[PDB]
Parts: structure tokens; sequence; C-alpha cells
């Protein structure tokens, strides 16, 4: 019903910098809006209630303000351990409702990727299967593309991408590509390729092993 | 007669000044005279610096209606008043609490009703206002200082607290039993169902006598006896130290069960006192609070002794015809 | 003290119904309304309603009123959600969530449940297959743990039971057919590797499948 208008959805910012998130109600919500920051994996947690309050145990960088329908929270020093979605909620009027988030992300010194590749299990290769896995990690900026070469031949099928949460600590990206051939595909070629496309090299990072 | 139970009205200097937790009732009831505890709600739900109650404290706080038999009682307790003591809880308005028509909400920083099942308080954050209809808070400046007087603060009702004597469910079910029979054209009050209507009116303003007995909601009454006794329970004694205010809750608790420091007739009567040869160079002294006891209900056939009994103002829809 | 139990994880075909239950603790249970939070994958959250524990009287978000029936048990401090009409689009964590001005303490309170995962979908509940990843050397080295074909999710990977932590990145567990492969890469000095036993230990509780594979060298 009560519309919570948040902007910025995305925020890059580093870590020192004052963020400040606005949310706009739709309609007067008195100070009855609660801002939350919420890291994967964890259930949102409660920074700032009835608008401008800290809730307890919050770090004197969250604050919020507002009355009626501007509503501003505010990490007035941003730091790393603050990666998170942050929303507002509205709990005037039910249903109580949230604002869009606000992804903070940390921008930061960039860092190529530590890659590293894998070839498939004794116990994998017993299956009939053949994983190739390849980390990339702790690398800035997330943006990063991985080839899979079979002797020297390009591979799409059968690549599986993940990409880490940006880190807590460090402010960087991870990366895991898998690529899951047969096993009699994978006995008959040799060297198999993980091929990094990343910002901070110049050619792309690229390790590899030989073994049919 | 409507003057301090205790304490004569603050003169802060500082908005910022903590409210400190005290233990003692006297020290409670001070704080309930110098309006320190709707100051206190008023920080914690509304964004509010400060105080009200500046120099008027809880005698001057507006009221509605403005003849208001209870408020000549010092010594009766508004619902924000047994809310610091512990014995009910004024909550913050939400949007589903409806404002009632009638006071002059224009200037309030805070004001409270009974609603049908609790009490309700409306604030306004620091240097706000109430516009004229209560339903918005806006700018003033002439609240910048945080010392605001008692006229910025509205006790909806003429209400009356005191602590009750719990009946059992089937009782109040009974009491509620009967209430509907005396309002069978109320529909709902406050957003709360009463009597089972399909069809209703907008909800109107609905002033009715009532008492809180401590279940879902107050049992509002037409036809209703009431009698005020007087118990002279410890509740109804205050100690202090005629010039340094209320005494510590271990003074306090001495005084009322040791006999042993000065007071007025009736407190040495009930909990006994010595005159002449003061133990204590500085001895406190309790006296009786203004007020005309606690009061009985007499209601459907039954005596209740209830948490709150007022006449007040509420929503209620009217049944359709 | 205080703490919101949220039922485990759950897995039902769709068209069924599941019951999510929330056992309040800590703290007097009729005297907070109970709201349930829908959140989906990388979304954010939907309230999906408020019970009030006192009254079994509920107010919705609209877009729910008919997915799910809220109730609440006094008797144990539980307040279910029964989410009919299953589908895809109902998998999501679910939270239960008191929160508001705590009028005793005097406080404002805020407290979450775990969540409870829904999945919604037909898939074979699937034990994983779990496969170490030796870097067949530098100042560092890094292993690896390959956690494949399970369904559904959760899966816990930890390597060294949770001992070694520092240095570890577990990567999303993807989703292809319908089956999830899960990654998980750990960063030890070189000295610490081959000489201490590194285990990345599994756990997919759907199967009742606890796993641990050493990563011994090649
Ligand atoms: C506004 O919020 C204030 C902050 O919570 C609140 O003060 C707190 O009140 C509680 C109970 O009224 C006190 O709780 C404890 O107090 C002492 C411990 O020192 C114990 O003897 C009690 O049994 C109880 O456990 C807090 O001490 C008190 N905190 C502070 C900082 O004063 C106000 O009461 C709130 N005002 C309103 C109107 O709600
Ligand atoms: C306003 O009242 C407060 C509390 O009595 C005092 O101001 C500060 O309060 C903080 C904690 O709230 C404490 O560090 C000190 O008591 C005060 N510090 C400072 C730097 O002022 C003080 O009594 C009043 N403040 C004034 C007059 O400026």
């Amino acid at each position: 019903d009560v519309v919570m208008t948040q902007t910025p959805k995305f925020l890059l910012v580093s870590a020192g910098d004052r963020v400040t998130i606005t949310c706009k109600a739709s309609q007067s919500v008195s100070n009855d809006v609660a801002w939350y920051q919420q890291k994967p994996g964890q259930s949102p947690k409660l920074l700032i209630y009835y608008a401008s309050y800290r809730y307890t145990g919050v770090p004197d960088r969250f604050t919020g303000s507002g009355y009626g329908t501007d509503f501003t929270f505010t990490i007035s020093a941003v730091q790393a351990e603050d990666l998170a979605v942050y929303f507002c909620q509205q709990n005037y009027n039910s249903p109580y409702t949230f604002g869009g988030g606000t992804k903070l992300e940390i921008k930061r010194a960039d860092a190529a990727p530590t890659v590293s590749i894998f070839p498939p299990s004794s116990e994998q290769l017993t299956s009939g299967g053949a994983s190739v896995v390849c980390f990339l990690n702790n690398f800035y900026p997330k943006d990063i593309n991985v080839k899979w070469k079979i002797d020297g031949s390009e591979r799409q099928n059968g690549v599986l991408n993940s990409w880490t949460d940006q880190d807590s600590k460090d402010s960087t990206y991870s990366m895991s590509s898998t690529l899951t051939l047969t096993k009699d595909e994978y006995e008959r070629h040799n060297s198999y390729t993980c091929e990094a496309t990343h910002k901070t090299s110049t050619s792309p990072i690229v390790k590899s092993f030989n073994r049919g | 007669d409507s003057g301090p139970i205790i304490c004569a009205g603050p003169i802060h200097s500082n908005k910022s000044a903590d409210i400190p937790h005290l233990l003692g009732y006297s020290e409670k009831i001070c704080q309930i005279d110098r309006l320190i505890h709707v100051s206190s709600w008023l920080r914690n739900h509304s964004q509010f610096q400060g105080y009200v109650g500046q120099r008027g404290g809880r005698s001057q706080v507006s009221y509605y209606p403005a003849e208001n038999s209870y408020s000549r009682w010092s010594g009766l307790l508004s619902p924000c008043d047994a809310d610091w003591l512990g014995m009910l809880v004024v909550k913050k308005a939400k949007g589903s609490d409806m404002i009632v028509p009638g006071p002059s909400y224009k200037g309030k920083v805070f004001f409270e009703r009974p609603t049908f099942d609790g009490y309700v308080g409306w604030g306004c954050g620091s240097g706000k206002s109430r516009t004229e209809s209560g339903e918005l808070c806006s700018s003033d400046s002439g609240t910048s200082s945080g010392l605001l007087p008692s006229n910025r603060v509205l006790w909806i009702g003429d209400v009356a607290c005191q602590p009750m004597t719990p009946i059992p469910e089937e009782t109040f079910l009974e009491l509620k039993s009967f209430s509907q029979s005396e309002f069978p054209d109320i529909c709902k009050i406050d957003g709360i169902v009463f009597n089972q209507c399909e069809g209703e009116s907008l909800p109107q303003p609905f002033d009715v006598a009532w008492m809180d007995v401590g279940h879902s909601h107050k049992i509002i009454m037409r036809e209703h006896k009431t009698k005020w006794v007087q118990e002279s329970s410890s509740k109804d004694f205050v100690c202090y130290k005629e010039g340094t205010g209320p005494c510590s809750e271990s003074e306090e608790k001495t005084c009322k069960t040791s006999g042993s420091c000065r007071g007025d007739m009736q407190f040495c009567k009930v909990a006994g006192c010595e005159h002449g040869e003061e133990a204590s160079e500085a001895k406190c002294r309790c006296s009786l609070v203004h007020k005309p006891g606690e009061v009985v209900v007499s209601y459907g056939g039954m005596r209740v002794r209830p948490k709150c009994y007022g006449f007040s103002r509420m929503m209620a829809t009217l049944e359709v015809n | 003290e205080v703490q919101l139990q949220q039922s485990g994880a759950e897995l039902v075909k769709p068209g069924a119904s599941v019951k999510l239950s929330c056992k309040a603790s800590g703290y007097t249970f009729t005297s907070h309304y109970m709201y349930w939070v829908k959140q989906r994958p990388g979304q954010g959250p939907e309230w999906i309603g408020e019970i009030n524990p006192t009254n079994g009287g509920t107010k919705f978000n609209e877009k729910f009123k008919s997915k799910a029936t809220l109730t609440v048990d006094k008797s144990s401090s539980t307040a279910y959600i029964q989410l009919s009409s299953l589908t895809s689009e109902d998998s999501a964590v679910y939270y239960c969530s008191s929160s508001g001005y705590d009028y005793d303490g005097r406080a404002y309170f805020d407290y979450w449940g775990q969540g409870t995962t829904l999945t919604v979908s037909s898939a074979k509940t699937t034990p994983p297959s779990v496969y170490p990843l030796a870097p067949g050397t530098n100042s560092m080295v890094t292993l690896g743990c390959l956690v494949k074909g399970y369904f559904p999710e959760p899966v816990t990977v930890t390597w060294n039971s949770g001992s070694l932590s520092s240095g570890v990145h577990t990567f999303p567990a993807v989703l292809q057919s319908d089956l999830y492969t899960l990654s998980s890469s750990v960063t030890v000095p070189s000295s610490t590797w081959p000489s201490e036993t590194v285990t990345c230990n599994v756990a997919h509780p759907a199967s009742s499948t606890k796993v641990d594979k050493k990563i011994v060298p090649r």
C-alpha cells in the first residue's frame, strides 16, 4: 500500500566515504521507518528505528534522519564490513512495506585474481565424470571473463560459473569456474586451460595442466 | 487543589539533560509532577529533545474536555501517570490509531487518549507541533527551546487510573456482554469489533464512560454507579524532604514500614510516625496524596476495581438502520 | 534469551502446501506481533503479514492473502505460516520477526528467525558427490572442494571441521538441470598444507549426507 521509494539502488564508495540512502514514502509515515542492513546469508539486522534512533549496539557511523515522507539513512564513514543491502521499512500503517534496497559496494584498489586450476579427482574419474575446476580469487573489480580451452580450442558447453559476494574484509571478488566433461571426453585431450580476462593484466591470466 | 503532588513544576535549563531512572515511588511521582515521564515518552518515540511541562508541570497539562473532574485531584493518575509507574502502557500511535475530533490539537507536542483496547499517545519531534486537526506534526519555531510549557501536552479524557483488582475472564466476558447490550448500535470502537453489524458508519466521535479491567478491551458503560473508597495504602502517600524533594527508595521504604519518619494525620494513623527528637537530622515526611481514593465501579450487577475509570472521547462506528 | 527459532529447510512439490513454524522464546510471546517476511534469492524482502498472537488476528500484504495462512499457538509460543498452492515463485527464505517497541523493557526490539528456506520443486532429493581439488608449489597454495550433483540446497562446506576458516572461498551453489554444484577453495601457507591435512567437510542434510574429503596431494 504505502510505497517506500529508496534511492540509490546502488552505491559504490570507498571505505571512509559518507553514504546517504534516501527513502521517500508515498504518504506520511510519521517517524515509523526502520533501516535494516542485510548481509548475505544473514537475516536483516535493524540499524535505525523510529526513523532516527540507532538500534542498541549499532556503531555511531550509522544514523538515520527523517519524519513524514523523507527519510535519510547515513553511514558517516563506510567501513569494509558495511557491505550489505540496506532498506528502509515503513511500519506506520499495515501492510508494512519495504524500500527497494540499496546494494552498498566498496570501491577499492584493483587486484589481479590469483588463479588456480584443478584437474578431476581420482574419485570423479571413477564415476565417469570429469570436472575441471578453476578458482579466480580475491580480484577487483567484479568484472572478469573466463574462457575454457581444451587443447587450445575454446569451450562453452558444460561451463558453470559462480561468483562470491564482495569480501567484507578486503573488498575483493572471487569466482569459480567448473568445466564438467565426461571421463571419456576428458581422457582424449591433454591440455585443459582456464583463461582469465580481467582489467588488471593486459594479457589474459592463464593457468593450465596437461593430462588425458 | 490540582497543584503538584510532591514537586513544584520544573525549570529545566538543558534540553539535553538525561532523564534518570528513579526507583523510589516518591521519586517517580515527582517526575510525574514535572511531566518528566511525558518528556521521556517523547524522547523515546517521537524524535523529541528536551522536556514538556516547563514551569507548569503536570498541574497545567491541557485536557479534553477542559472541564475535567479528575485533574482537580492531583493524586488521581492519568494514563501517562500510570504508565510511568508501570501500571499500564501508553503506546505510540501508528497509522491505524484514530485522532478523535474535538481537542484543540494545534501546537500540541503530545496528546494521549484511552482507546477501546489501550492507551495511545501521539508525539512530535523536536521543533515540531501538531496542526489544528492533530493529523500532522509541522514545523513550530515556538517549540525550539525544547523546554515546552505544559499546554503543549494534551491528556484526552476525564480518566483515573489506579491498581486494579483482577477479575476472571468469565466476569469480563459478562461485563463485555452487558456493554454490548447497553450499546447495541455501536459496531467498532477504535477499530476493534464491539458488536457484529454488517453495515456501519464512518467512525464518529464517541464519548463514553468506561473501565479498563485488564482484558482485551475496555468495557464501556452507560448506567453505572461509582464509589470512591479511601484506602490509605502506601501508594496513597508520598515522602519528601520539604525542600530537597522526594526521598530515596530506601528512605521511603523506611518511612512506610518502620513508622519512624514524620507525617500528616492519615499517615501516622496508618503507618506510625515519630514527632519530636528527630533521630535523623534530615528525616523524611510522608503525606496523603490529594485524591478521592480508589474507584469501584458497579456495572452489570457487578462491582469492579478497574485499572482505569474514565469518560473520554473514542472513535466508534454506528450501525446502519 | 530472546530467540525466534524457525523450522528447518523445506522442499515441497508444486501445488503442495507447507507449514513453516517459528518458536518464540525469551520474551512474552503475546506482547508482540509476529511478522512473516518472504525474501527470494537476491531480492529484497516482501512483508507477508502480521499476526497478533493475542488474537490470531492478522493483517496481510494483499499479494499473500491467499498464499499464506497465519496462525499462532500461544500454548507453545509458535507462529505458523501455511503456504498453499506452491509454485516455484514461492521458493524463498521466509523469516518470522517481531519488532516494535518493547513497552516492558522500554526499548525498541527487533528479532528475526534464522530464516527457513523453501524450495518448490518436484526434483528428487539427491546426495552429492564430493571431490578433492589438489593443485596438480609457490608462496601460498590454494586447495578446493567440489560438491556436485546435490538437491536441494543447502549444503554446508567447512574446512577442517571449521577450524580452517580464513582464506576460504565457498562459492554460491549453481543450479543446473535440477542438481546443484558447489565449489570451495581455501588458501593456506605453502608450508601449512601438504604437512597439515586439509579436509573439506560437506553436509547435505536433505540426504543425511555428511562426508569428509582429505585433499591428499598429487
Ligand atoms: C524511555 O526509554 C528509557 C530507556 O530504556 C527508559 O528508561 C529505562 O527504564 C527501564 C524500566 O522503566 C529501566 O529498567 C531497569 O532499571 C533498573 C536498572 O538500573 C532496574 O531496577 C529495573 O528493574 C529495570 O530493570 C532502565 O534503567 C531505564 N533506562 C534508562 C537509561 O533510564 C524510560 O523509562 C523510557 N520512557 C518511557 C516513557 O517509556
Ligand atoms: C546537558 O545535559 C547533559 C547531561 O546532564 C550534559 O551534557 C553532556 O552529557 C554527556 C552525556 O549525555 C556527558 O558527556 C556530559 O554530561 C556532558 N558533556 C558535554 C561535552 O557537554 C550537560 O549537563 C548539559 N550540556 C551542556 C550544558 O552543554
